[PDB]
């Protein structure tokens, strides 16, 4: 039923802003009290987190990304967003969003990602 | 923040083949690792969540334990279909990671 | 058990710690030959075999070499590709001629550490009664050496 | 609730988890059979009084 | 009370086996004396020798 699907500009120009949107489709963004994440693979190298958004507007973000990175999201159209400002050539990557759920167990919430959108590819270039 | 340890970083196994991937936590990670599975061209799928349970259709040839620190993920009777890059991710904490990537060749 | 009469300091604790183990690899971190300074030949009766003296197999009993026993030193720096297991203990002669015997030195300590492990010890000798045929002690204790740490 | 424990005391860091998962367990246990036995007693109750 | 000062105190059986010595300082009084004595204990099995 849940679906997660992804639009961009595709080209970013160096020292230019990235902005992807997600669609969430089948889920209530703002109902589910679910986490929200945006995750990146880099040509040759694997997956790298790059931060969640709550269902109201409490966020976190990757450390390596603190000088560059906001996520928002807009209730009224199931979307989320991910903005990264002074884009660079290490930037190039498969973008994806993720729904994060949870098992209920002995430490707390067990998270993990079951629906996984199907990312877009960004290319960063002069 | 954790940081996650992957290995092998590559197996060669045939049709038929029992293998093992492990995950090693920098700290303990109390049961809260989970394992993913990557065909080319697709969006990582979910395997294994909270050590060692399968997610709802995944095969019953895929299993996995462990505890602080350290973790397996065995595949069992290995089909020519099981190809794939394996993942390592950590969730016990809030700047989640992952590990390398092991990646699995299958003959 | 324990051939040489003794004790083990947090065994309990190592025994829970092998209930997280299924299988170790022995590695030699410190070849008996590398103790060019000491005797590396001793053992006792108590640990005898077919009536010849003898000793745990996996530890150096380190004694005096010609008149004396020159500080022992070594260090192993965890390379092995992950958490090590060192087990190692100190003599409790029963009476200060066996101590001179063994070492030459009289008021001696052995010290061990790692990035967390910070201990010194120093023997007791002292009259207690017979356990199979020796008064005397040996104790030991054992650290988790992690990775890419050096004892 | 939150306990810590040296690394030379896991029989004890483990003494204390087990406790707590147990007596989790208990109330888990209990919570959900009750709610259990409690629906499956209040449907029959509701039945029984419009009988 | 002793004449010597670095003292000793040794006590061991089978299983036992302890040494120790005095703390000599300067401590709140209690009791009106600044002093304190330590006491131990050990079960000394049967046929045993402490
Ligand atoms: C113990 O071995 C490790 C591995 O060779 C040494 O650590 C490396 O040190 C160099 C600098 O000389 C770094 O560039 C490497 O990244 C380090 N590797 C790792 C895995 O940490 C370490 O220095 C050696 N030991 C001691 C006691 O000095």
């Amino acid at each position: 039923q849940v679906q997660l699907r992804e639009s961009g500009p595709g080209l970013v120009k160096p020292s230019q802003t990235l902005s992807l949107t997600c669609t969430v489709s089948g889920d209530s963004i703002s109902n589910g009290g679910l986490y929200w994440n945006w995750i990146r693979q880099r040509p040759g190298r694997g997956l790298e987190w790059i931060g969640y958004i709550y269902y109201n507007g409490v966020t976190t973000y990757n450390p390596s990304l603190r000088s560059r990175i906001a996520i928002s999201l807009e209730t009224a159209k199931n979307q989320l967003s991910l903005r990264l400002s002074s884009v660079s050539a290490a930037d190039t990557a498969i973008y994806y969003c993720a729904r994060e759920g949870w098992v209920p167990d002995y430490g707390g919430r067990n998270y993990y990602l079951d629906f996984w959108g199907q990312g877009t590819l960004v290319t960063v270039s002069s | 923040d954790i940081q996650m340890t992957q290995s092998p970083s590559s197996l060669s196994a045939s049709v038929g083949d029992r293998v093992t991937i492990t995950c090693r936590a920098s700290h303990n990670i109390q049961n809260f690792l989970n394992w993913y599975q990557q065909k080319p061209g697709k969006a990582p799928k979910l395997l294994i969540y909270a050590a060692s349970t399968l997610q709802s259709g995944v095969p019953s040839r895929f299993s996995g334990s462990g505890s602080r620190t350290d973790f397996t993920l065995t595949i069992s009777s290995l089909q020519p279909e099981d190809f794939a890059a394996y993942y390592c991710q950590q969730s016990y904490g809030l700047p989640r990671t992952f590990g390398q990537g092991t990646r699995l060749e299958i003959k | 058990g324990l051939c040489y009469p003794g004790s083990f300091n947090d065994y309990e604790e190592l025994k829970h710690l092998l209930s997280s183990v299924k299988h170790f690899e022995k590695v030699k971190i410190l070849p008996k030959d590398r103790w060019t300074q000491h005797t590396t030949t001793g053992g006792s009766r108590a640990c005898a075999v077919s009536g010849n003296p003898s000793f745990f197999r996996n530890m150096v009993w380190l004694t005096k070499k010609g008149s004396n026993y020159p500080v022992a030193k070594g260090s192993y720096n965890n390379t092995s590709g992950e958490q090590m297991l060192i087990i190692w203990g100190v003599h409790h002669p029963n009476d200060e001629t066996e101590q001179r015997t063994l070492y030459q030195n009289v008021g001696t300590y052995v010290s061990v550490g790692t990035s967390t492990l910070n201990k010194r010890s120093t023997p007791d000798i002292a009259t207690r009664p017979k356990v199979n045929g020796q008064g005397g002690r040996m104790e030991f204790s054992w650290t988790l050496l992690d990775m890419w740490d050096t004892i | 609730v939150g306990k810590e424990f040296s690394n030379l005391e896991r029989r004890l860091e483990n003494l204390n988890k087990k406790m707590e998962d147990g007596f989790l367990d208990v109330w888990t246990y209990n919570a959900e059979l009750l709610v259990l036995m409690e629906n499956e007693r209040t449907l029959d109750f509701h039945d029984s009084n419009v009988k």
